[PDB]
């Protein structure tokens, strides 16, 4: 609990080790008292010496930012150096995180990423321990001359956490590296780390084998049509478990990405009464379908109802048919082409059961990169 | 032998305490008689010079 003068304009870039960023910096967003000391530390061998502020012992310092800055989505990274002999945790905000943590090594240099996305007046907030120095604090929108958020595998959870951030319209790939330790002799087998949401895309791992350790990594892909712009990142295990994950974020715009196209087959048997027959479906696997052909042989005037179905599911669950093969014709004509599709099914009728007519359909498609929004 | 941020100093009168960031060269601060100049601490070895225009 305590009190700061905000006077000064924010600035988009300190270099705290020069007078006049620190006397801007603690005029506007710092928290609390510092001393200014010496700090040095290597780089390839040489030694950097600068003078920078540090948090003295005592309660926590923080950095608070609710100044009217140029909307949009910033990286920010801090470059802290840990004058402590023991190591240190922070906080990052994340805009939404409130418990995963870095560690910062003792007598170290380290690079704080943080993520704030400035709307609706949202309000920047970290604080930093005793006996880190701070050095240098950088705001910068991503997104900007093809930048990418990069951090790197140094995220700390054992279970829960938040990320957020706003996407503008595009398709992005999330890419999430990360690490385990299993502490526990429980073998788990359809992980569920966390997910991904505006549209849920689960993050899942095959198996973690009891008391292991291992890496992998998460990549995932989000189509940002552009009326649903924030994403929510949120581990879901445990907290309880006994499974500390460490891991790093990266989010970037692509291009398009055809995944696969495949020709597929599929024999629906009829003996009388109503069948709706899942062909794929790929909702929460951070992809769609587009479709481009269709047929349907063994058709006969005992085949009462034979219509493909699609949707996005992430928009409605109620399919509409795209393609009537009694009404239509046994084959799709040329300029027929589905998109932005989640799930296919053939619902079909017929035959009696003293006789059944079995039909078999075709179908080619892409799988593309991105969940429907 | 460089330029910058080179420390602080600590300045009191009466009731108020004032801590200031310094750098090399010229560092200007109003003061009114009798303040009382209590700390600097600077974070490399430098020559130091403290007069006051009146």
């Amino acid at each position: 609990g305590q009190s700061f003068p905000a006077n000064a304009k924010v600035k988009y870039y300190y270099k705290l080790s020069e007078k006049q960023d620190l006397d801007a910096f603690v005029n506007s967003i710092f928290v609390g008292s510092y001393k200014l000391k010496q700090i040095s530390y290597l780089l390839y061998g040489n030694t950097k010496i600068v003078s920078a502020p540090v948090v003295p012992l005592g309660p926590n310092a923080s950095i608070i930012i609710d100044d009217e800055l140029q909307e949009g989505l910033y990286l920010i990274r801090i470059k802290v150096y840990n004058t402590n002999s023991f190591s240190v945790t922070v906080t990052p905000f994340f805009n939404n995180n409130n418990t995963m943590t870095y560690s910062i090594g003792a007598n170290s240099e380290f690079e704080i990423y943080d993520i704030f996305t400035k709307e609706q007046g949202n309000i920047y907030y970290i604080q930093l321990p005793p006996g880190l120095a701070i050095l240098e604090f950088s705001l910068e929108r991503v997104f900007e001359k093809g930048n990418r958020i990069n951090i790197p595998k140094i995220i700390h959870t054992s279970g829960n956490g938040y990320i957020s951030f706003r996407l503008r319209k595009g398709t992005y790939a999330i890419k999430m590296p990360y690490s385990y330790n299993n502490t526990t002799s429980t073998t788990f087998t359809n992980f569920q780390f966390g997910t991904i949401s505006t549209a849920t895309i689960p993050l899942v791992i095959s198996s973690i084998p009891a008391n292991g350790s291992g890496s992998g990594t998460f990549l995932v892909y989000l189509k940002i049509t552009g009326d649903y712009e924030d994403v929510k990142f949120s581990v879901t295990y445990g907290g309880g478990l006994g499974v500390p994950f460490t891991f790093g974020l990266e989010v970037e715009e692509i291009n398009e990405l055809v995944e696969n196209t495949n020709f597929v087959t599929q024999s629906v048997t009829l003996s009388g009464s109503q069948v709706t027959q899942s062909i794929l479906n790929v909702q929460g696997s951070g992809s769609h379908l587009r479709l481009k052909y269709a047929s349907v042989s063994g058709l006969t005037t005992a085949v009462t109802q034979c219509q493909l179905q699609a949707t996005n599911l992430n928009r409605s669950t109620t399919y509409s048919t795209v393609w009537d093969f009694i009404a239509g014709g046994s084959s799709t004509p040329p300029s027929w082409d589905i998109r932005e599709i989640n799930s296919i099914q053939l619902v079909a009728n017929g035959g009696s059961s003293t006789s059944s007519v079995t039909i078999t359909l075709i179908l080619v498609y892409e799988q593309i990169a991105g969940e429907l929004s | 032998t460089s330029t910058g941020n080179i420390g602080q100093i600590t300045l009191t009168i009466g009731s108020t305490t004032m801590t200031f960031n310094l750098q090399t060269g010229e560092n200007k601060i109003p003061v009114i008689a009798g303040t009382q100049i209590t700390n600097l601490t600077l974070t490399s070895s430098s020559a130091i010079l403290i007069y006051e225009e009146v």
